[PDB]
RNA sequence: AAAACUCCAGUUGACACAAAAUAGACUACGAAAGUGGCUUUAACAUAUCUGAACACACAAUAGCUAAGACCCAAACUGGGAUUAGAUACCCCACUAUGCUUAGCCCUAAACCUCAACAGUUCAACAAAACUGCUCGCCAGAACACUACGAGCCACAGCUUAAAACUCAAA
């Protein structure tokens, strides 16, 4: 309200692609993670229900990143079989 | 017995990685590498797993930035646009 | 109270002190300083009131000197801020572990 | 890099109140979730509002905006072609990694190992 | 202890702003400060509108106040500018060069937690 | 060595006696405290 | 060469939009709640030139938060600032409703032409709290 | 478990405080 | 007679220090449509994609020149008690000689 | 959907005694409760350990007394929907209450249901199995967070806390 009115959140649309400029738009609210925001603050969110809920992410985040690095460690041994008839 | 092992520390150790900032003095008035720390579009304090900063200098970004922003030093939503020009050092990637 | 144109205990020891000018004797003196540097020297003059050999730090003397200090500083805390239950705790608790020490060195 | 799990948990020994509370044994199993399905489109709308707006301009005579009508039906036309292009495409290859299946068999071949 | 008071002036000339300099040193040193150095970080927009003493305020000048001044001064000292209607925003800490800088040996890697849940079957 | 680096350094103090000339000295001067750092721990200012 | 990010009001720009500089081009702001999108078109110095919105364009109810009724709206909105002589608009919207790109999109349809969106949504720091959640 | 003997002393507090209501 | 020690000692996989970045000789032994199988003394064979270029002075036998990353490629997850082994090292195909 | 508002809605500008995005993928401080906007001042007991349910000091939320504040939220209440009914779930409005000051009240699934200090490497589920020492507690279910007595700024309260009848299990 007190800042500068133009510059916070504005991406300049190139050629005429206005679908190229608003899915940017999407992205950054997502990647910095305002719409997850908006969409959790529609509704008061109790705090322990906050905690339930920050914590689960955090267990998930942990989880996700793991099968990652287990399902890229794993990918080179998805080569065609060595032996074939063994 | 001459060709057995012997203790000794590790040789071929590798020294210990360092932070972008170790060993430099972060300060509030410093709104220009605060800024880099910041998202340029929602001014969105960056974390560890963007920035590659330590323990040590994630705090003190941290609470330079606040001190700065409620100072009168440095924008809260936007980066001042004067520095979306300077080295960037942050490991995230919004265009495509 | 120590008076405000008094000198910090790590820097009561140089040399150069009386000769030096009357702003270095106002910025090292007690005046631009701050309470813990009183209670070290409240400890260290209450230290040479006192104790034999004011060089000990380990003996239970010592040790009450020093938590008796503490407890005047909780004491003036508690005066102002009055509503500092945790300060409390600590005073009451000192108090108690003064009162122990106390009684081990009376036997 | 993953989060650490140092003493995050509440275990005996921890100093401290745990920081996460996992419903389930943080372990990874030997299995991948199955890919979810896409959902609702409601496609051909935009076309499908230019079609109407003739309509009520024009007394609903078809003659009158042939041109829009067409543009409502070939955005149909297109979007169920769409429709069985993506799902031969999803049964075909999943763009970029690989099948929850086929990703499967990789983790069953080296499984996880909780056990001693 | 030492302090550094940082002082976003308004936006004035040359005459106006040797005098609230002025104006605020001397507040200073009545209120029994040693006053180590000023400076000028210089005239420049603000980041945001700073609305301070009925008026909205868009530019101003940044200065910096290096002082000593005993523990019961500050107080008074914001006090001060908080009534001065020449000062947008004056804000006192302790000066950062009075806290040193601790060594740092590297970023110690952590390990993969182990010994978490039991070696049963399950 | 801190009370020597100390008597240096008053020298330099701003007094009533020093306030104007010191006063106008900062108007004219202006420092930076800006600086921003690069991939590699390096410094650009 | 080109960039998504705007340019700064005091400085050089060599970019134009019919003469106008980027500060100059009228602004059509976009409230897309979640039962109605709300369209206004203002010069840039605060003159209203078009306001279109569902309930004006006549959905009455819950038809009003559909991506269609936005969509008409900005072709209603962009109708009318072409009546008051617009061409280029800059956007800008606030909320996560049904019809933000709908709107965006009716306004193209009706003849304006987008070079810049932003997205003004009201986020706390947290002040007020919001309602309770409901037991749906 | 389940919450079997809790809902017991629930319904055990709940006529308490309806008979200290009623009487 | 020399000791294990000493054959240790005076040996060529003792005397690479850390694998990572050592140039390494290597022989292809197995060869499945293009990825070679190729060896380079050590515990584990590497697993290499065929180079295009001069794509076919690559058979059965070739002796070729690898960079080496390392020498087992193994690691730990979330639940493990040991480590996941892929019964094969990382190298990289630099060229043949 | 209706009811409601149209003293309404959108842009802009002035503007808080309320609440503290991001950081926070961090795991810190505190005895516990609790603590994550900024600045400053004061400040985080014990150079064995355990130990007060005959004490002293605290203790989320809710609540009481008195005086203030008011954005928002909201028990109660009223209106509108729903339903066989709907004293509910859904919508709208508004109060006690949440905030500050002063005093109470002294309870939580106050639980990480896992005691303090010192040390080591298998019933079932869960968060692997133990040793030394000390304190606290516990001994079929229900009656029973009950009765009676005592104490207490509590008076529809809290702590402590039975028995009779019944059952052959819980
Ligand atoms: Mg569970
Ligand atoms: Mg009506
Ligand atoms: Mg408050
Ligand atoms: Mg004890
Ligand atoms: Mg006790
Ligand atoms: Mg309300
Ligand atoms: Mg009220
Ligand atoms: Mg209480
Ligand atoms: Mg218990
Ligand atoms: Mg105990
Ligand atoms: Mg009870
Ligand atoms: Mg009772
Ligand atoms: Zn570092």
């Amino acid at each position: 309200a007190k800042h500068l009115k133009f510059i916070a959140r504005t991406v300049m649309v190139q050629e005429g692609n206005v679908e190229s400029a608003y899915r940017t738009l999407n992205r950054i609210l997502t990647m910095d993670g305002l719409i997850e925001d908006i969409k959790h603050r529609r509704y008061y969110e109790k705090p322990c229900r906050r905690r339930q809920r920050e914590s689960y992410e955090r267990c998930r985040r942990i989880y996700n990143m793991e099968m990652a690095r287990k399902i890229n460690f794993l990918m080179r041994k998805n080569r065609a079989d060595p032996w074939q008839g063994c | 017995n001459e060709d057995l092992p012997i203790s000794m520390e590790n040789p071929y150790k590798e020294p210990l990685k360092k932070c972008i900032l170790c060993g430099k003095h972060v300060d509030y008035k410093n709104v220009q590498l605060l800024s880099q720390f910041v998202s340029p579009f929602t001014g969105c304090i960056y974390g560890r797993h963007i920035t590659g900063l330590c323990g040590k200098k994630q705090k003190e970004i941290t609470k330079a930035i606040k001190r700065a922003q409620i100072m009168g030093f440095m924008p809260v939503t936007y980066k001042d646009p004067a520095y979306l020009k300077d080295p960037k050092v942050c490991n995230i990637r919004y265009r495509e | 109270d120590p008076p405000p144109s008094t000198l910090l205990k790590d820097y009561q020891n140089v040399p150069g002190i009386e000769k030096v000018d009357d702003v270095v004797k106002r910025l090292l003196s007690l005046e631009m300083a701050n309470k813990k540097e009183m209670l070290k020297i409240k400890q260290e003059q209450f230290m040479k009131k006192i104790v034999a050999n004011p060089e000990d730090t380990r003996s239970l003397e010592a040790r009450i000197i020093a938590l008796s200090v503490k407890i005047r500083s909780y004491e003036e805390h508690l005066e102002k801020h009055r509503k500092d239950k945790a300060h409390k705790r600590y005073l009451l608790m000192s108090i108690d572990q003064r009162k122990k020490m106390l009684k081990n060195l009376r036997n | 890099a993953t989060p650490s799990l140092r003493g995050r948990l509440a275990r005996f020994g921890n100093p401290r109140k745990p920081v996460l509370k996992p419903n389930k044994p943080l372990i990874l199993a030997n299995r991948v979730g199955e890919r979810r399905r896409e959902k609702g489109e409601a496609t051909c709308i935009t076309e499908m509002s230019v079609m109407m707006a003739c309509w009520k301009q024009n007394e609903f005579r078809d003659d009158a905006c042939r041109k829009e009508i067409q543009g409502f039906l070939d955005c149909a036309a297109r979007a169920q072609e769409a429709r069985k292009m993506r799902s031969i495409q999803e049964t075909l290859g999943e763009s970029g990694s690989l099948l929850p299946n086929k990703l499967n068999k990789l983790l069953q071949r080296f499984p996880n190992k909780p056990y001693l | 202890p030492r302090y550094e008071l940082a002082l976003i002036l308004k936006a004035m000339q040359r005459p106006e702003t040797a005098a609230t300099l002025k104006r605020t040193i001397e507040a200073l040193m009545d209120r029994g400060a040693i006053v180590r150095d000023l400076e000028n970080l210089g005239e420049r927009a603000l980041p945001y509108r700073i609305s301070a003493h009925s008026q909205q305020h868009n530019r101003g000048g940044y200065f910096l106040v290096d002082f000593y001044a005993p523990t019961a001064a500050v107080e008074s000292m914001v006090e001060h500018l908080s009534r001065d209607i020449d000062v947008i925003r004056g804000n006192i800490v302790k000066h950062p060069l009075t806290q040193e800088l601790k060594e740092c040996e590297g970023i110690v890697p952590v390990p993969l937690a182990e010994k978490l849940y039991s070696t049963k079957k399950r | 060595r801190e009370v020597l680096q100390l008597q240096e350094e008053v020298k330099n103090f701003i007094t009533r006696e020093n306030l104007e000339a010191r006063v106008e000295a900062a108007l004219d001067s202006r420092k930076n405290y800006n600086w921003a750092i690069t991939r590699e721990g390096l410094v650009v200012r | 060469k080109f960039s998504i990010y705007p340019p700064i009001p005091g400085e050089e720009s060599s970019l134009r939009w019919a003469g106008k500089k980027f500060e100059e081009i009228p602004i059509a702001h976009i409230k897309a709640s979640h039962n109605n999108t709300q369209i206004q078109v203002v010069s840039a110095s605060n003159e209203p030139l078009a306001f279109a919105s569902c309930g004006t364009e006549g959905f009455r109810n819950a038809k009003k938060g559909t991506g269609i009724a936005a969509q008409t709206a900005g072709i209603a909105a962009a109708a009318r600032a072409k009546q008051k002589g617009v061409i280029h608009i800059r956007v800008v919207v606030k909320g996560l409703g049904p019809g933000r790109l709908s709107a965006m999109h009716g306004l193209i349809m009706g003849g304006l032409e987008v070079i810049s969106i932003t997205d003004n949504t009201p986020i706390p720091h947290n002040g007020c709290r919001p309602r309770k959640a409901r037991k749906l | 478990k389940n919450v079997l003997k809790i809902r017991r002393r629930k319904m055990n507090h709940h006529k308490y405080r309806k008979l200290v209501k009623k009487t | 007679v020399e000791s294990f020690a000493s054959m240790l000692r005076h040996s060529p996989l003792t005397q690479m220090g850390p694998a990572k970045d050592k140039l390494v000789i290597g022989r292809i032994f197995h060869i499945v449509e293009n990825d070679l199988y190729i060896d380079f003394g050590g515990k584990f064979h590497c697993v290499c994609r065929r180079p295009e270029v001069d794509g076919e002075k690559y058979q059965k036998g070739t002796r070729v020149r690898l960079r080496l990353l390392d020498l087992e490629l193994t690691s730990r997850f979330l639940g493990a008690t040991t480590d996941t082994t892929v019964l094969e090292a990382n190298a990289v195909l630099l060229g043949i000689q």
